């Protein structure tokens, strides 16, 4: 039963290693293939801890249409690309091991308070510890997820959806202000 | 175990099964595009996406009692306005040149 | 008139998903032990289902009646833990 | 926060250090904003509110709308070239 | 050839040349036109004539505004 | 543990049946159509039909990328058969969302059609695919949309709670140029042809174009069609059955699954009756067909129905 | 208020109430009877369970400490009306939740037992289903005749029953 | 009134022809006449430093947000003033400097996502309305296509402002992450003494900072500077700068920082010394730009600055506008015309300007003796009173690398006037057309308010002091 | 704005010790939050449970040394099948 424990670790070092399939292929279309597997990837982290309403709604945008949108482009378009070389990407490499180590590090120093820096690193990792789960039984509708973000959006920041009104007639706009080259 | 999730284990072993038979059997062995192409997938998302944006309020169109209505209202009449947009530009018509022009003949 | 060699396919799909059907509601009505299933699921519905197998002793929806509990229904109330979501 | 982290900071990388086309750089950008989505969701859950779920129902909409406007941005640079190079713009 | 009048040079008989040559817009737009329209001038005529609104339903468990007389019953 | 894998047996096996049966069923239909007589015949005997020629199209030539999109055309065509329910509360994995999961899924079948291109490349056969590609995803806007205004009268992402809320009158006989323009949009998901330019492992797509044909025929039939009901049938048992007993389950969801059969099965008859009756679009008709014409029409029905909600009270509670 | 994980572990703690709560009669019935006899015990016990969320409201976070005492009396309070309505009216009751453990716990398909529920509690145990917060001229929905909403199968003992307390004249 | 006029325009828009595209833009351009004219009277409304919080802890309107509010209608009509008008009436005139068709539109939500940021208290707001004038930027860039430095400008500018945008998002989550507010003012004093903010609020402002040219990354807006045509990038070098930093300015979000108080010296450094051995005019006048926007980290660090930072601002705005409608006034006497879209390059092309006309190198004299503080002219004042909050306030040493930053700059500065007044040979005698007289009156008028600024001073001070505290 | 609202609509499990510390900034003046301290620091450990975290990192560190391991009345694991079996 306790096969059943590691699944989150899992998806994380399934991550690392999409992501190395990401910046190391051949074809410009190998690369966004192994980005569809990384939404999934994703899309299965988020079903994991606990919302499964998320993980369906990046797979209808995510690999949904801008999936769908980069491989048309990668199709009905020629790019060049070279192969990861040695000769041309190992110059890199000190520069890599260095900002590795200092922007991980640095990524985990933000979610403490203390003041020591190393005390603050080490409440990043310091945390296995079981939250204990229990059952209140004040709520009476199935308000889930939805139907709170949809409560939200409409009432108490309805001007955030009317400003996304003006964002999305944007990004109708643009495509018709470039592509058209009227009369 | 529920049985949920045999299935979506399963399908991917069906599918394995159905092309290690065929890889059992079997035989083995740029171009100018035009801009309406290329603008029905772009313009697609943010039509596509606008529903996304919708779908939040069609869960929960009860609790939102006729302020949400204005919202969503409000909402979809800023959209039709880019789509009056797109319509009035004749964006995705394609056209050609197989007209003669009708020009009368002058002469002298 | 009509053709029955035409509506014959029809009548194999027709029958298959039929007795596909009644064999799922069999089935699930043997898991239950004679009760339909529970379609939509609240919060509170499942709450409620988990305190119903844990009164009436290990069997699913059994639904038992009494006019109090027994005195192994004050200890066996159950707390869930959960790892560190990391 | 792992699983976020390391999809910024890797596909930051990602971003950073290609030479060889222009798409790298389009979908190393979208998977940062994946990565940036991944530790706003788990924000959401351990702290028991819908605020952060809000921000990110709000930044799948404004990464949508950046690749409608970004790919027609290349249609621009294609038309008037006839080849995207290989090292860049 | 039907050609196009303009909405200034004449409305009616615009909107009756819109019904005609261009119907995918004229009963596309009118049909979503009677919506909000019909929401501002159709709903008083209902809440007076026809039955008025409904009462709201509870949300959570209904606190009073009391300060706890002494019950007394079921002590022991 | 055996109480569900010998359900998801009987499950797999049936559609898994019906979808090959569709293979004769449509060769007939068509044979009768055109006063032929057709493939022979149609029985037990009948799958070795759609069996031999399933066989010998395994035969053929072709001329890691070409392994992977057939497979998951056919998975993802195959995955959403859970989420249908066959009878009151009858599905293969219960989830409240179930709708949710038949859009991203929609989503998911356009892939196939963009690495099927890839494959033996031609510059003229790669703007073909382009072309199918372009198709499917301007016909799944309209497929989605029509589902937003049906789910809003239910508010729910339930499915069996879309039928039962159903039971008092189908969505279908109000909605009713909603079931015509959804018609025209189930075929247009699909290459059928009066939508069909850029036509005119191939057994994944082949099989998976048939899955796709009965499951859109599925989400025609549980969301504007009644689902599995037919009519209340309360009176009838009164007098047949004394109490309920495993008899009288299998005789209600005997009938629950013929009431949702004989939906699916006249609507997948349909199908193939518009696909002989009339030729087929140019692609520029198509996408004009798609923007310029339907979908004003389509903002238009989205306006005028939570108004028509907003003047009685009539808003939905979920 | 939250729901479960990834990976949940399930255990329960074999202790005991340390000292000073007294031992309480608690509620052994499962969702149907419960479900049934809502109304009845919503009924009895409204000043107890107000008193109860009154209490619990006052010692903000205070809360589960405070009112141990008062929690006491509404458990109590209901277990006196269920165990009256079983000597009452369990065959009745019965009916009801039988019906009611089918159709999914709809209260929407059991109309038929119900009312005959309500009857012999009305008599023996004169308490009364009332849904507050509805204005008059409205009719309450369990009142009314030709619903919109049938269920899909009546069952069949609550049939005979209700047509069997039709014809003594009871109903 | 904005999307009172962009909800009605982009319907006028989308149904007239390309020729039309003058007269819709004279057409908005008086609107916003009259909305600064008629609606102006909403000072009253704050009269002791009163602010608002709007559309429920989501939008907050103050008195200094009043001003910016007002500031960017007024160079709007300016800027919106040359598209409409014509330079001259030349085959040339036309064939130069064209509005497209959707220009117009994209100006207007550029404002819309300008003036939602200094309105702004919620993140989510300041997300979302910089990620709507990142996309105005983005096409009032690769609006002009058939430009080859156009297209490679907006390319490049697309993903620096994707790379600062999710670094902006990335210091908004981990803010929410610690604390569970979003509101700036979920801070409110206690929060900075018993919680390590610094590295957060930093980040959040070095996001925004870095979008607008500070030094460390300033060398790909000076190129998409000097790519973008003439006049795409005098409304693309005013407005980003001026709504995020008024911004930054209004939520001391880091004060003492020692992050940008290293940044901001490096900025007046890099920036003075770089502009020094350049040939090219629009590179010259974007790093006066960026030593500019290097007066602004400064009065960042600083607590209480909208004296400084308000007057600097109009400023240096009305000056900004000033030398580039000058040099837009230039190009007709020049004797080569290169590169379309970009008629002037190089600062040695305006040579000899006084013998073609004396009056617009009296005009480029005022404008240029403004940017390097010369004390009877407007932009004296606000170095001066920079310069009366950075001493106040304990910053000895920035105060001394400013006063040599600014020395440094004047060199730059004072080559164009080096250049324009010189014997050129080929002297104008008579032209025959004359231009545009409404395009010159506003120049006229930009001058005479920096010239004669002085004057009014002290009533600005009076007024001040009652409107904001 | 969306201040306190939890998933399901209703408040975070961190809504008290906010609410409690907004009463004590709403009657504090300003330069007088020192006596305000109190509340923020249970906020703080509301949110992030530091303080909590460091307790049971003690209680554990003397527990595991020990060869007794555990002397008291244990907590029993269970499988998920078996919430009521007994
Ligand atoms: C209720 C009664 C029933 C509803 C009314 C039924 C008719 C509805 C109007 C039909 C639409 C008009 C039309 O011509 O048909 C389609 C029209 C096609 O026109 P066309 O003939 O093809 O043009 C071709 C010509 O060559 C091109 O000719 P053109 O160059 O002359 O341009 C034609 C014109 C075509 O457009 C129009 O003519 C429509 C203009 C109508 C605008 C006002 C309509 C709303 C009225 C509201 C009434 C409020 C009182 C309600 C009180 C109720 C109380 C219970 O377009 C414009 O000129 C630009 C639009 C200007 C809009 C100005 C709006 C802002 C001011 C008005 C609001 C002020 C509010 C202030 C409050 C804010 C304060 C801060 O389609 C569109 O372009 C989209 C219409 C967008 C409407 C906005
Ligand atoms: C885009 C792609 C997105 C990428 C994401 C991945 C990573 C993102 C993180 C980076 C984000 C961007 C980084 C921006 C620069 C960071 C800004 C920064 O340094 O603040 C530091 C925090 O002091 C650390 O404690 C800093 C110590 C940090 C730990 C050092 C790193 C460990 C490396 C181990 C080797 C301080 O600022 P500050 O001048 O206000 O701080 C001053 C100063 O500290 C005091 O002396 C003053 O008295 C006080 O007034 C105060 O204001
Ligand atoms: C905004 C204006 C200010 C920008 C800078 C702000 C300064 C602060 C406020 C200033 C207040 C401004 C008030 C408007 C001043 C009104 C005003 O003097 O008549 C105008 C200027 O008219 C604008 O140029 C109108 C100015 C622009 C407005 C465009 C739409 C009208 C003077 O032209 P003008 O006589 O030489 O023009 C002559 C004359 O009209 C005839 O001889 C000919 O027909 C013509 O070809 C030309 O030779
Ligand atoms: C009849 C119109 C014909 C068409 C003209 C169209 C547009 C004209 C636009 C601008 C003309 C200049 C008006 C300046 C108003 C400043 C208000 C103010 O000093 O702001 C102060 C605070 O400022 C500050 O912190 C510092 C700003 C420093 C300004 C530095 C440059 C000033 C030197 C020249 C400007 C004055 C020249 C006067 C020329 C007669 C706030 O006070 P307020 O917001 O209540 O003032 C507006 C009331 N109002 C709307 C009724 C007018
Ligand atoms: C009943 C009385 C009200 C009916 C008014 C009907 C007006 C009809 C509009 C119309 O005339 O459309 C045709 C016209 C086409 O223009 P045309 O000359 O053919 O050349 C360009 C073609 N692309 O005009 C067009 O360009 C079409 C532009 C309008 C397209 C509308 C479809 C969008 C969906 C509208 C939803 C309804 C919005 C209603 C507003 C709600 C708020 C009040
Ligand atoms: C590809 C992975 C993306 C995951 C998609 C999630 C699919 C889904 O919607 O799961 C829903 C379902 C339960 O959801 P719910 O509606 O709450 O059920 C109500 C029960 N009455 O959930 C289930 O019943 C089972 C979940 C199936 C998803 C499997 C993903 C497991 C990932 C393991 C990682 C291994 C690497
Ligand atoms: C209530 C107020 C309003 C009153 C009006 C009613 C509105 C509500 C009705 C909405 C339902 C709309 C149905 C879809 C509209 C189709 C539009 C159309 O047919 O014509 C437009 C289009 C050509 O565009 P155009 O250039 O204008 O051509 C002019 C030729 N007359 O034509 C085309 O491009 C293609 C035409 C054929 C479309 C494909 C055909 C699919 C075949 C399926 C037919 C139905 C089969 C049913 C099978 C079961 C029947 C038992």
């Amino acid at each position: 039963m306790y096969l059943t424990y590691y699944f989150i670790e899992i998806t994380i070092f399934l991550a690392i290693l999409c992501t190395i399939f990401i910046i190391s292929a051949k074809n410009p279309m190998v690369s966004i293939l192994y980005m569809i597997a990384l939404f999934v990837i994703a899309a299965m982290y988020l079903y994991l801890i606990g919302l499964g309403i998320f993980s369906l709604l990046y797979i209808m945008i995510y690999i949904g249409a801008i999936a769908v949108l980069f491989l048309f482009i990668i199709t009905l378009l020629d790019i060049n690309s070279t192969e990861l070389s040695v000769k041309s990407n190992i110059r890199d490499l000190p520069l890599v091991l260095i900002s590795l180590i200092v922007l991980t590090i640095s990524g985990l120093m933000i979610y403490s308070n203390d003041s020591i820096l190393i005390n603050k690193l080490l409440e990043a990792f310091g945390n296995d510890y079981n939250t204990i789960i229990t059952q209140d039984w004040f709520n009476i509708e199935n308000t889930t997820l939805l139907t709170t973000i949809g409560n939200v959006l409409l009432t108490n920041n309805a001007f955030i959806l009317l400003v996304l009104a003006i964002v999305l007639l944007l990004g109708i706009i643009g495509p018709i202000s470039i592509t058209m080259k009227h009369k | 175990m529920n049985t949920f999730i045999i299935f979506i284990i399963l399908i991917p072993i069906v599918g394995f099964a159905l092309l290690a038979v065929n890889i059992l059997l079997a035989v083995y062995k740029r171009l100018a595009f035009n801009a309406a192409f290329i603008l029905v997938a772009i313009l697609f998302l943010p039509f596509d996406l606008e529903i996304s944006t919708l779908l939040p309020y069609v869960m929960s169109i009860y609790l939102v009692s006729n302020y949400g209505f204005t919202i969503v209202l409000l909402f979809l009449l800023i959209l039709i306005i880019g789509f009056v947009y797109e319509i009035n530009t004749n964006a995705l018509k394609i056209n050609k040149h197989n007209k003669p022009n009708t020009d009368s003949l002058i002469y002298k | 008139a009509i053709p029955f060699e035409a509506l014959l396919p029809y009548g194999i799909i027709f029958g298959l998903l039929t007795a596909g059907g009644g064999a799922m509601q069999v089935l699930h009505v043997y898991r239950n032990g004679g009760v339909r299933d529970r379609f939509a699921i609240d919060q509170w519905d499942s709450q409620m289902m988990e305190r119903d197998l844990r009164l009436n002793g290990g069997q699913g929806r059994k639904q038992v009646d009494q006019a109090t509990a027994p005195e192994a229904f004050k200890h066996n109330h159950v707390w869930k833990s959960e790892r560190p979501l990391i | 926060m792992f699983i976020g982290t390391i999809i910024l900071v890797l596909s930051f990388l990602g971003f950073v250090f290609n030479r060889r086309n222009i798409i790298l750089a389009f979908i190393c950008l979208e998977t940062m904003l994946l990565g940036i989505n991944l530790i706003l969701l788990r924000n959401s859950v351990l702290f028991d509110d819908i605020s952060g779920s809000l921000f990110a129902i709000v930044i799948i909409i404004l990464a949508g709308v950046e690749s409608a406007i970004g790919l027609s941005l290349l249609v621009s640079y294609y038309r008037l070239r006839g080849v995207i190079n290989s090292y860049g713009i | 050839i039907n050609a196009n009048p303009g909405f200034w040079n004449g409305p009616f008989r615009y909107l009756r040349w819109s019904a005609h040559n261009r119907p995918h817009l004229f009963f596309a737009f009118a049909i979503g036109i009677a919506g909000p329209v019909a929401a501002l001038t159709l709903t008083p005529l209902r809440r007076k004539y026809l039955y008025p609104d409904h009462s709201p339903l509870p949300q959570s468990y209904p606190l009073p505004q009391r300060a706890r007389e002494g019950l007394t019953g079921f002590d022991d | 543990m055996i109480i569900n894998i010998v359900e998801i047996l009987i499950f797999l096996v049936c559609v898994l049946f019906s979808v090959a049966y569709l293979t004769v069923a449509e060769r007939k239909t068509l044979a009768y159509m055109q006063r032929r007589l057709g493939p022979n015949f149609v029985g037990y005997y009948g799958l070795l039909q759609a069996f031999a020629d399933a066989v010998k199209l395994l035969l053929k030539e072709i001329v890691i990328i070409l392994v992977i999109s057939p497979l998951i055309t056919l998975i993802t065509a195959l995955i959403g058969w859970v989420v249908i329910p066959l009878g009151p509360g009858i599905t293969l994995g219960e989830l409240n969302l179930g709708i949710l999961f038949s859009l991203a899924i929609g989503s998911l079948g356009v892939f196939g059609s963009l690495l099927s291109g890839w494959s033996s490349n031609s510059k003229y056969s790669l703007l073909g695919s382009i072309r199918s590609t372009a198709q499917l995803i301007s016909y799944e806007l309209i497929l989605t949309s029509i589902f937003i205004i049906i789910i809003m009268f239910v508010s729910s992402l339930n499915i069996t709670t879309i039928i039962e809320t159903q039971r008092v009158v189908w969505y279908c006989i109000p909605l009713l140029p909603l079931l015509l323009i959804f018609f025209i949009a189930s075929v247009a998901e699909t290459a059928r042809p009066p939508f069909d330019l850029t036509e005119s492992p191939f057994v994944f797509f082949f099989l998976a174009e048939y899955s796709n044909i009965i499951l859109i025929s599925a989400f025609n039939g549980y969301l504007l069609l009644g689902g599995y009901l037919s009519f209340n049938y309360s009176y009838l048992f009164n007098i047949l059955f004394n109490d309920y007993s495993y008899v009288s389950f299998l005789f209600e969801g005997l009938i629950n699954s013929s009431a949702y059969a004989i939906k699916l099965v006249f609507l997948m008859f349909s199908f193939i009756w518009v696909r002989a009756a009339f030729p087929r679009f140019t692609y520029d008709n198509l996408i004009n067909f798609c923007w310029i014409i339907l979908l004003p029409l389509l903002f238009g029905i989205f306006l005028i129905i939570p108004s028509t909600l907003y003047i009685f009270d009539s808003f939905p509670t979920l | 208020p939250r729901e479960a994980a990834a990976h949940w572990v399930p255990f329960e703690d074999k202790a005991n109430m340390p000292d000073n709560v007294p031992d309480v009669v608690e509620v052994g019935a499962t969702s149907a009877p419960l479900l049934s006899a809502s109304y009845f015990i919503g009924a009895k016990c409204k000043p107890y369970n107000d008193d109860f969320m009154l209490c619990r409201e006052e010692s903000q976070g205070s809360g589960a400490i405070d009112c141990l005492k008062e929690g006491r009396r509404v458990t109590r309070c209901a277990v006196s009306v269920i165990e009256d309505i079983n000597k009452s009216c369990l065959d009745e009751f019965r009916l009801h939740w039988q019906c009611l453990e089918q159709n999914n716990h709809q209260l929407s398909g059991c109309r038929k037992a119900e009312a005959l529920l309500n009857k012999c509690v009305f008599t023996k145990l004169n308490l009364e289903k009332k849904i507050p917060g509805l204005r008059p001229d409205e009719e309450p929905v369990f009142l009314k005749k030709d619903p919109w909403i049938k269920p899909a199968v009546d069952d069949f003992k609550s049939v005979r029953a209700y047509a069997e307390a039709k014809k003594n004249g009871t109903l | 009134m904005l999307i009172l006029a962009i909800i009605s325009l982009i319907t006028f828009v989308s149904m007239s022809k390309l020729s039309d595209n003058r007269a819709i833009i004279r057409l908005i351009n008086i609107y916003l006449i009259l909305v600064l004219v008629l609606d102006s009277f909403l000072y009253l409304l704050f009269l002791n430093n009163q602010t608002y919080t709007v559309m429920g802890e989501l939008l907050i309107f103050n008195s200094f947000t009043f001003y910016i509010d007002m500031l960017i209608y007024f160079i709007m009509i300016v800027i919106s003033s040359l598209y409409g008008y014509n330079l001259y009436n030349n085959n040339l005139y036309k064939t130069l400097f064209e509005p497209k068709k959707e220009l117009i539109i994209l100006f207007l939500i550029n404002i819309l996502g300008a003036l939602l940021i200094v309105h702004s208290n919620d993140f989510i707001t300041l997300f979302v309305a910089i990620e709507l004038q990142s996309y105005s930027i983005y096409l009032i860039t690769a609006i002009y296509n058939s430009s080859y430095k156009a297209s490679k400008a907006s390319m490049l500018y697309f993903f620096m402002g994707g790379i600062l945008s999710i670094l902006i998002a990335y210091s908004i989550n981990t803010y929410y992450s610690v604390l569970n507010s979003y509101t700036l003012h979920s801070l409110d004093s206690l929060i900075i003494n018993t919680l390590d903010l610094n590295l957060i609020l930093i980040a959040l402002s070095l996001g925004l900072l870095f979008k607008i040219g500070i030094a460390p990354l300033h060398k790909w807006l000076i190129s998409i500077y000097e790519n973008t045509p003439i006049l795409i990038t005098i409304y693309i070098s005013l407005i980003p700068k001026i709504s995020i930093l008024s911004y930054l300015v209004l939520s001391n979000i880091s004060i003492n920082s020692l992050v940008i108080s290293i940044l901001a010296i490096l900025t007046l450094l890099v920036g003075s010394v770089g502009g020094l051995l350049q040939i090219k005019i629009k590179r010259l006048l974007a790093f006066s730009g960026l030593t500019n926007a290097g007066y602004m980290m400064l009065l960042l660090l600083l607590n209480n600055n909208e004296f400084s930072y308000l007057y600097y601002i109009t400023q240096y705005s009305i000056s900004h506008l000033a030398i580039f409608m000058i040099i837009i006034f230039s190009i007709y006497y020049i004797n080569y015309i290169n590169n379309q879209y970009n008629p002037i390059i190089y600062v040695n092309q305006l040579k000899g300007l006084i013998h073609d006309n004396a009056y617009l190198v009296l005009s480029m004299a005022i404008v240029v003796f403004s940017f390097i503080g010369i004390p009877p002219l407007l932009g004296f004042f606000g170095k001066l009173n920079i310069l009366m909050s950075i001493l106040n306030n304990g910053y000895y040493f920035i105060s001394i690398v400013l006063i040599v930053a600014s020395l440094i700059s004047a060199l730059y500065y004072l080559y164009l006037l080096n250049v324009s007044i010189q014997d050129k040979n080929n002297i104008l005698i008579n032209s025959n057309e004359t231009v545009s007289s409404v395009l010159s009156y506003i120049l006229s008028s930009l001058i005479i308010l920096i010239t004669f600024g002085f004057i009014y001073n002290s009533l600005i001070i009076d007024i001040f002091n009652v409107y904001f505290n | 704005t969306a201040a306190g609202i939890s998933l399901t609509g209703g408040r975070n499990r961190c809504f008290s010790e906010w609410q409690s510390f907004m009463h004590c900034t709403a009657k504090t003046d300003a330069k007088s939050r020192a006596q305000c301290l109190p509340n923020f620091e249970d906020y703080m450990e509301c949110l992030h449970h530091t303080k909590e975290k460091a307790r049971l990192r003690e209680i554990e560190s003397v527990l595991k040394q020990k060869k007794e391991g555990l002397e008291a009345p244990p907590v029993k694991v269970i499988p998920v099948k078996a919430i009521g079996l007994v």
